[PDB]
């Protein structure tokens, strides 16, 4: 009766869940609810640091609209 | 109390060995081959926690299943000096229980007792795959029955 | 007669060729083997759990001794050292000696468990079916003495397994 | 470059102690000898003291030791093909056919007592007849058995793993195999067209058609379908000795020579004399050598 | 909570390890007409646990003629590579993004081998440096066209980032255009491991452990976690390979449920191959690698670098 | 018992909670089986104890026992016999 | 302890052979553990005259 | 006190006994591990006269056979007395450990076997073992000693290695007894 193989990798089935969950929800829960931006280039680091400076509270994922403009 | 510390982590320690008690692949003669009968899917020797791991530094209980003899004597005493404490050596058949036929021969040692401290005796020739599993669980109650950190802790 | 065994010489046919081709690029008997164990996981395992439920056996097993008694309570032992003249292993050890009815009976019956192999020779020996193995193949000791039985030892076993001694004896007596 | 095989590790004094132990109790050393084939190690020494004793054995005997000499060859090949896989690497076939030579084990206590040592044929014949219902359970793993010495085939035999580790490997030439000695496998993997169970047959193998197969290269593989091929020959002699079995006593009728049954041992005088003289001192058999070689699965 | 992201992705990676042990016994046994270990807890769901204590208060045997800072070396070097070496697969959002993701998963792979060779020569014993050079035989086939055949799938996906591996993999499985390299890159995947067919360096019927022969208790169970977490992390490797599967950018679930799944299918394939096939030799190994294998790696590159110009189908680099 | 089963597994015994004293909660073996059921639980016969009764006798014991080793009812082997050589006792009046 | 039909076809097409009429695992089909008492023959030597043993 | 309850008590009075699990060789070749070897004064002031374990083990032997045993106080004791620093000199040439003397004053010392009295597990020295140390063997010529049972006492300097071949690295493990002079003896 093979069903006594699944209670194994049932385990292990969330074993390997919690880390891409965890990630996920770190990333989701630090970065404003937002998914974490990505910078493979300068050009992206340059554009977080200029959210960054425009936040106010030295917070990247703190984007503000046309409300903040005139 | 420490008492109840100390037997909860008694109980705890066993029940990890008697649990997970590897026997060595020592295998001699007669007595050999119906234990791979155990191991073999009939009876299933893993599902009860043991594994049948070789290299002695990496073994708990010495199943010395076949006739011991003169020559190689040495050789086990020392496989069992290399086991790792703790290490448990079942006298397995009625060849490493006396000397079983050859009793009375001229190269075989009349009992592998008189060279490794031996714990539990099965008899048998051979002893049945299952004779010897009792053999193993019965190992495992003497494992479960351990005081050691209870003597610690009176010590 | 005889059978050659293996000297197929295989075609060379463009046919042939591409499906051994195919199996050594493509390979097909490794699959075959895998296929094999997969069909070979969803089978009912041959295994049983322990005491809960033990193995199978015939009612001639051969297991440990023990010295029955008559059904009046008289033991059947009349120390005819036959037993002893046909151990193979020389472990039965027996001294008799006239009692006090007047009987024949053994001062002592050592049977040294850690010496006979089970031949079974000695329930084929006495001519009044005095020592038989019992179907107890279990009686695994913690020290070696404890194996090295006496008279009173194979009685005590012989008081305890005599359910199962005249039940497997009464089966087999017409085969022997 | 050179292997010096010391062996003498397991020299238990067998040789020397049978000097000291009647022809019946040297029986049980046979048993102890080539411990995956008894039935065939009991059959050379019966063989050898009947030889001596001039005595043949029943005809019921010569069929169930023949049967019961060949389901020992099913254990021997089983033991070794598995593992020869088992220390190769492959462990799944060690385990399937050992729930099969299991079963068979179950067949050897059945008819003797104990699993292993059946200590069961005797000179003169077996000790007993076999129980009823025992050749039905024969019949029913025969027609189960075929349909995993192919499942093994399957495993390896085609195998190219398997293959590249036994092919053109240990190979041993037909000559120096024949002056090393060498017998059995050794010989018929190599090309040798010899069987003692054909050039010389001992009891009734003559009565049962069956192939010997034959190598070709020699090597480690010829002899892996060599050993498998004899596993299926010898289910064809297990099919025939079941459906010839002859009616007949296990033992020969002399009882100078095999015990008498219990029921005569209780009530004749010359049954009793007969076996107590027999399990105290044994038959005197006659003056003289003899050396008979059987054809055991090694 | 940076650092509360890195247990989260070591602990629960470590039960994970801890009970591939279990499923490996339980599919080996049942692939075997065994039961598998089944009396430890309810299933056998307890054995992991119960060789866990065992080992961790086992005597950890030190050997006289051993040098024992290179002793100790190696199960820590073994055990540190297998964990910092997950942290840039991409589970859904990847712990650690990198540009240079896969040339990352190479070079602690590389850096791998060291363990078994450090052990296996602080050991000093003949089964010891039997083992570990044959560890370097086993391993020095097998770096050439892990490379060639990491870089030829890459090729056409855009760049060596693990995450845009599943934007390459939006539409159809990597298996499907690279199926003649999937199959060599799993078998040398099954191989990087030291599992099934190429377990020379262990060897148990023929060097009775191999390396591990002087590795007792916790320095032999530090030992198992970095076999073990390397066998997870390269089939998850694999799994996102060639495997990709849907992303939605919201419900980072359905990635992570089905790439653990696929996971768990290669992994459980790992044990599969392992019950069934026999061991090669480690002449063998070599000479099927590269006598067969890598010929067929260099016109498979060749085929896969010229694919892109000819189709006018090169990936973005950003 | 259950007969549609793969032979093996057709029979089982759930061990008792107390024998003899000894708590046999999860430790539990196989010698705690009465030979009566013994029989009939290692397929010696396909008759249980309850269907046919094994015959009583006086001799036959009442309390089946495990296996004692280990515990301070182990058996201790030791010479059966009398003594084969006595001794001359001294006399007790005085040399004189 | 009878598998189900779906896997029936499982065990039989990853083999490529029926294994239901021929398993592994023994049932029903087994001879009886419990048999009728036997009469066992006697030899040809059972001759209560002519059984001279010098012939 | 138990020579009063017991009067034909033999008292066997051994002094510092060697051996493979001795706690006295091994003492000395343990002490490498924490830093140098601190003996008190450089333990220029402490003669021992130790005894090998097997002599001591036959002595009771014998002294169980001999009658006259009964009521007898035997003092147990080795062939040659050594300075204690000499004795650690010929145990760590023996071992090829390198020998890193110092000196350290009593009072410190005690505080020092203090913490390591501390421990729940088997202490490795103790603030009595430290007096130990420093306590030489009294000699003892009317107290019967070990000749008179029969037992030829056996020198340190022969069975030595058994004690200290383990402590030695796998460098000089094959290294053989005549490597390492004997030490020099302050004798009586
Ligand atoms: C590069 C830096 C190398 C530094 C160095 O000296 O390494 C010696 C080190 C120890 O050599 P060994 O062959 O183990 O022999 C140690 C004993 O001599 C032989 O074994 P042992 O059991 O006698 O070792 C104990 C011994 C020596 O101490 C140790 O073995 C402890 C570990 C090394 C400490 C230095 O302890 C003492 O001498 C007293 C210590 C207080 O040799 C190395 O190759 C280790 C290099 C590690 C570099 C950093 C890696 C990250
Ligand atoms: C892949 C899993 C798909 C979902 C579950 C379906 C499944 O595996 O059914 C196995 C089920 C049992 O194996 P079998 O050899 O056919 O059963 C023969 C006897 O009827 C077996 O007779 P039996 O008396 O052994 O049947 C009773 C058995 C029946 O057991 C079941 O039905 C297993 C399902 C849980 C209940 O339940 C037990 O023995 C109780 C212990 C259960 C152990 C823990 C099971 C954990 C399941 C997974 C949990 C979540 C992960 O096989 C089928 O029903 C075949 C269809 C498979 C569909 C796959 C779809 C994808
Ligand atoms: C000569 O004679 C012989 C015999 O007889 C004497 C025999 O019988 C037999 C027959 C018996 C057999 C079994 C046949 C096979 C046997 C052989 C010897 C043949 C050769 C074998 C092979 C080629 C294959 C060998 C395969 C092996 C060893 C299997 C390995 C894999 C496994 C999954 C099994 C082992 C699993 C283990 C040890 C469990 C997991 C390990 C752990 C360390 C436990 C987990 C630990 C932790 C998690 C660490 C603690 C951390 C925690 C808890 C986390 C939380 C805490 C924190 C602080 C973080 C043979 C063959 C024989 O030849
Ligand atoms: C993760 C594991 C968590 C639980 C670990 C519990 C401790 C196990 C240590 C190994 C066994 C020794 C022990 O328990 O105490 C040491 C104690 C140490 O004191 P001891 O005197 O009992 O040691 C044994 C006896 N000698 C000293 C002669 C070797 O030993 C025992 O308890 C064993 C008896
Ligand atoms: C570093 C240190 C880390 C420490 C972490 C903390 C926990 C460590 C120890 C965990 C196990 C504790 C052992 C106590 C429970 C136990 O094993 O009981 C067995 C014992 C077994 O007793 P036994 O030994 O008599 O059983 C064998 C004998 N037969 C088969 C005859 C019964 O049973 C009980 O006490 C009842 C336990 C039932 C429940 C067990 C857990 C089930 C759920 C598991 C879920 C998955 C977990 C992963
Ligand atoms: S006890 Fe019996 S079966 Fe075991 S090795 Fe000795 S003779 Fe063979
Ligand atoms: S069973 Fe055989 S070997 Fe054992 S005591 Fe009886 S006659 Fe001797
Ligand atoms: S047990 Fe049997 S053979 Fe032995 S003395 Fe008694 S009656 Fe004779």
């Amino acid at each position: 009766m093979w069903f006594e193989i699944l209670p194994g990798i049932a385990v292990m089935a969330a074993c390997l869940f919690i880390p891409g969950m965890a990630t996920a929800h770190i990333h989701k829960f630090t970065n404003g609810g937002k998914e974490k931006r990505v910078a493979h280039f300068s050009y992206q680091w340059n554009l977080m640091e200029r959210d960054r400076c425009i936040s106010g509270v030295n917070r990247y994922h703190v984007t503000k609209g046309l409300e903040n403009i005139d | 109390r420490g008492e109840y510390v100390v037997a909860k982590l008694d109980d705890l320690v066993n029940w990890a060995r008697r649990s997970s008690l590897w026997p060595m692949t020592f295998g001699l003669a007669c007595c050999a081959v119906e234990m791979m009968h155990m191991a073999a899917p009939r009876y299933d020797m893993d599902r009860f926690g043991v594994v049948f791991r070789a290299s002695p530094r990496q073994s708990d209980v010495m199943i010395v299943a076949g006739t011991l003899t003169n020559k190689m004597a040495p050789a086990l005493r020392k496989v069992y000096d290399q086991m790792p404490e703790p290490r448990y050596v079942v006298s397995m058949g009625s060849c490493a229980n006396g000397g079983g036929y050859y009793h009375y021969s001229y190269s075989v040692v009349r009992g592998c007792d008189r060279i490794v401290p031996v714990d539990i005796y099965v008899p048998g020739c051979p002893p049945t795959a299952e004779a010897l599993l009792y053999g193993i669980l019965q190992l495992q109650r003497k494992i479960k029955r351990e005081k050691r950190l209870r003597i610690w802790y009176r010590r | 007669t005889y059978k050659f065994v293996n000297m197929r010489e295989p075609s060379m046919d463009m046919k042939s060729v591409t499906d051994r081709a195919a199996q050594t690029l493509l390979w097909t008997e490794l699959v075959r083997g895998l296929g094999m164990t997969l069909s070979y996981l969803f089978r009912e395992p041959a295994t049983i759990n322990y005491p809960f439920e033990k193995g199978p056996l015939s009612p001639r097993f051969r297991g440990e001794h023990a010295l029955r008694r008559y059904p009046s309570g008289e033991e059947r032992c009349i120390a005819c050292k036959l037993c002893e003249a046909v151990c193979p292993a020389q472990a039965i050890t027996i001294e008799a000696e006239p009692r006090a009815d007047g009987s024949r009976r053994t001062t002592r019956y050592d049977i040294d468990m850690t010496k006979c192999i089970y031949c079974g020779f000695c329930q084929e020996a006495c001519p009044v079916d005095a020592i038989v193995e019992g179907p107890n193949f279990e009686f695994s000791t913690e020290t070696h003495e404890e194996l090295l039985y006496n008279k009173e030892k194979l009685l005590n076993n012989g008081d305890k397994w005599e359910a199962e001694i005249a039940a497997n004896i009464q089966a087999d007596y017409l085969y022997r | 470059r050179k292997c010096d095989p010391h062996i003498g590790l397991l020299h238990r004094g067998t040789e020397k102690l049978i000097e000291y132990k009647t022809y019946l109790q040297a029986l049980p050393y046979f048993d102890r000898l080539d411990y995956v084939s008894m039935m065939c190690n009991e059959q050379a020494y019966s063989l050898a003291v009947e030889k001596l004793l001039n005595i043949q054995p029943p005809p019921r005997a010569q069929w169930i030791r023949v049967l019961f000499g060949e389901i020992t060859r099913l254990l021997n090949h089983i033991m070794a093909v598995t593992t020869h896989a088992l220390d190769i690497g492959a462990m799944t076939p060690f385990f399937w056919m050992f729930e099969e030579r299991e079963k068979m084990f179950e067949f050897y206590e059945r008819v003797s007592g104990a699993r292993m040592h059946a200590a069961y044929i005797r000179p003169g014949g077996v000790h007993q007849d076999l129980p009823l219902g025992l050749l039905d359970d024969i019949y029913e793993f025969s027609k189960n058995f075929s349909f995993r010495i192919d499942e093994l085939e399957e495993m390896l035999t085609n195998n190219r793993i398997w293959r590249n580790r036994t092919v053109d490997i240990g190979v041993v030439t037909a000559e120096d195999a024949l002056n090393y000695g060498f017998s059995g496998v050794m010989l018929r993997g190599s090309g040798i067209q010899w069987d003692l169970r054909k050039t010389q047959p001992y009891d009734v193998y003559d009565q049962v058609e069956f192939d010997v197969p034959i190598g070709s290269r020699g090597d480690c593989y010829d002899r892996y379908l060599c050993r498998v091929e004899e596993m299926r020959q010898s289910l064809r002699i297990i099919s025939q000795c079941l459906n010839k079995m002859p009616p007949g006593e296990i033992k020969v009728d002399d009882a100078k020579v095999s015990p008498p049954k219990r029921a005569e041992m209780k009530t004749s005088m010359e049954s009793l004399i007969h076996h107590f003289k027999l399990y105290t001192e044994g038959y005197q058999v006659p003056p003289g050598a003899t050396y008979t070689a059987i054809e055991a699965p090694k | 909570m940076f650092m509360i992201n890195i247990l989260s992705l070591i602990i629960p990676i470590l039960l994970a390890v801890a009970f591939l042990t279990l499923v490996e016994r339980k599919v080996l046994g049942y692939m075997q007409l065994r039961k598998g270990p089944n009396v430890v807890g309810p299933y056998g769901l307890l054995q992991p646990i119960a060789d866990a204590l065992k080992l961790v208060t086992k005597e950890p045997l030190r050997p006289g003629t051993s040098s024992i800072s290179m002793f100790i070396i190696a199960p820590i070097l073994g055990l540190s590579l297998a964990l910092t070496m997950w942290v840039p697969l991409p589970m859904p959002y990847p712990l650690i993004n990198m540009n240079l993701g896969v040339l990352f998963m190479l070079a602690m792979s590389s850096l791998a081998v060291y363990s078994i060779l450090w052990s296996g020569w602080a050991s000093n014993s003949k089964y010891a440096l039997i083992g570990a050079l044959r560890a370097v035989a086993q391993t020095i086939s097998y770096e050439v066209t892990l490379a060639i055949i990491l870089l030829s799938v890459l090729l056409m996906n855009g760049s060596y980032t693990l995450s845009t591996l599943i934007t390459t993999q939006e539409h159809i499985w990597m298996i499907f255009t690279s199926w003649p390299l999937a199959m060599m890159w799993f078998i040398s995947t099954l191989a990087e491991t030291n599992r099934a067919p190429f377990d020379l360096t262990e060897g148990e019927s023929e060097l009775v452990s191999g390396f591990n022969v002087e590795y007792a208790a916790g320095p032999f169970a530090m030992f198992f976690m970095a076999e073990y977490a390397n066998i997870i992390m390269m089939n998850a490797f694999t799994a996102i390979l060639f495997l990709g599967a849907s992303h939605d950018p919201h419900t980072p679930e359905l990635y992570t449920i089905n790439f653990v799944l696929k996971t768990l299918a290669l992994t459980i394939t790992f044990l599969w191959i392992r019950a069934s096939y026999p061991r090669f030799r480690y002449d063998q190994l070599m000479h099927l690698l590269w006598k067969s294998f890598l010929p067929l790696t260099l016109a498979l590159c060749m085929w896969h670098i010229s694919l892109p110009i000819m189709t006018a189908s090169i990936p973005p680099q950003s | 018992e259950d007969n549609k089963q793969f032979f093996g597994r057709h029979r089982w015994v759930i061990y008792t909670t107390e024998m003899n004293g000894r708590d046999t909660f999860w430790d539990v073996d196989g010698s705690m089986v009465p030979p009566e059921w013994h029989r009939w639980l290692h397929c010696m016969t396909d008759d249980p104890p309850t269907t046919k009764p094994p015959t009583a006798r006086k001799y036959i014991w009442t309390n089946h026992k495990f296996n004692v080793s280990g515990t301070p009812q182990q058996y201790v082997p030791y010479s059966t016999t009398r003594k084969k050589i006595q001794e001359w006792v001294p006399p007790s009046t005085p040399y004189k | 302890a009878s598998a189900t039909r779906v896997i029936q076809l499982l065990r039989n097409w990853a083999s490529g052979r029926d294994l239901q009429a021929k398993l592994q695992l023994r049932y029903q089909e087994i001879s009886k553990r419990t048999q009728p008492p036997p009469k066992l023959p006697v030899g040809p030597s059972h001759k209560l005259s002519n059984n001279y043993y010098c012939t | 006190e138990v020579r009063a309850a017991f009067p034909e008590a033999t008292i066997i009075k051994p002094s510092d006994i060697f051996g493979r699990e001795d706690r006295f060789l091994n003492y000395f070749a343990s002490m490498r591990w924490f830093g140098g070897v601190p003996l008190i004064s450089l333990g220029k002031e402490t003669v021992k006269q130790p005894v090998y374990i097997v002599d001591v083990s036959k002595g009771i032997i014998n002294a169980i056979k001999d009658p006259d045993a009964k009521g007898k106080t035997f003092a147990f004791v080795g062939p040659n007395r050594y300075l204690l620093f000499d004795l650690v000199q010929y145990i760590f040439a023996v071992a090829y450990r390198p020998f890193l003397p110092y000196p350290l004053p009593h009072f410190a010392y005690r505080w020092v076997g203090r913490l390591f009295e501390v421990s729940p597990f088997e202490p490795w020295t103790t603030r009595d073992k430290v007096e130990r140390v420093h306590m030489s063997d009294m000699t003892l010529p009317h107290l019967p000693g070990l000749e008179d049972l029969g037992i030829q006492a056996t020198p340190l300097e022969l069975k030595a290695i058994e004690v200290l071949r383990r402590h030695r690295t796998y460098r000089w493990l094959t290294s053989e007894m005549e490597d390492v002079k004997p030490a020099k003896t302050v004798n009586i």
